[PDB]
């Protein structure tokens, strides 16, 4: 993913 | 490199006790609240495409590791800046009094602050940092890598930390401490210490999670 967790 | 080896020694000691084939399992023995991290990363973001990694950690510092094997951090007083070279050349700034030889590499630390502070979740914000040693210093991000599961940080303190994307499961294993912080699923967590999991073992999830472990300490350890 290309961040962590929204 | 020297604490990666203790950890690869800690995880194959625990991984070759078979953890989880004990007759009976009694994990809540492993437990030991005085292992608790100080620092683990609350949260992260990519740009490893046009600059590089931004992350914060849980005492709401911001770092950034920058493609050309440089990080700039941001100590929460919004301020205090510290640049560290590919050499290892470390040199204070402030954002207050900000410089112009990295006003680029610190309007970018900027963007990705805000963006992690506006979508982006605290991974542990219910748990407390220990009162550690006091002659410790805040760690800045080694290296990382992601894989198709989860994705793995280095901490310049010997602690490596891995995110499992799916089940947002995650592991932060210090082997200063020779223990191992698991946040399952319902974003409860735990402290262990390795050699008491390999007396009382665990159950399947962790111990999978400790296999994958020794794996990505071998792939961090062979780069």
């Amino acid at each position: 993913p290309l961040h962590s967790t929204m | 490199d020297c604490h990666l080896s203790d950890m690869l020694q800690q995880l194959h000691s625990v991984n070759a006790s078979k953890p989880s084939e004990r007759g009976l399992v009694r994990q809540e023995e492993a437990e030991d609240p005085a292992c608790i991290p100080i620092f683990w990363v609350s949260k992260w973001v990519d740009y490893s495409d046009k600059y590089g990694l931004g992350y914060q950690l849980c005492d709401n510092s911001v770092g950034v590791l920058f493609n050309d094997s440089t990080r700039l951090i941001l100590y929460n007083d919004g301020d205090s800046l510290q640049y560290i070279e590919r050499d290892g050349t470390e040199s204070y700034l402030t954002v207050s009094s900000h410089p112009n030889s990295l006003m680029k590499k610190i309007t970018l630390l900027k963007y990705f602050r805000n963006y992690m502070s506006e979508h982006l979740l605290k991974a542990g914000a219910n748990i407390t940092p220990r009162e550690g040693d006091e002659l410790a210093r805040l760690p800045y991000l080694r290296t990382w890598f992601r894989t198709r599961s989860a994705i793995i940080l280095h901490l310049s303190n010997g602690s490596v930390q891995i995110n499992f994307f799916q089940d947002h499961t995650k592991l932060i294993l210090c082997p200063l401490m020779a223990a191992v912080t698991y946040i399952d699923e319902k974003r409860d967590f735990r402290t262990y210490r390795l050699s008491l999991l390999e007396e009382y073992g665990c159950c399947k999830e962790l111990a999978s999670r400790l296999r994958y472990a020794r794996t990505m300490v071998d792939k961090l350890l062979s780069s």
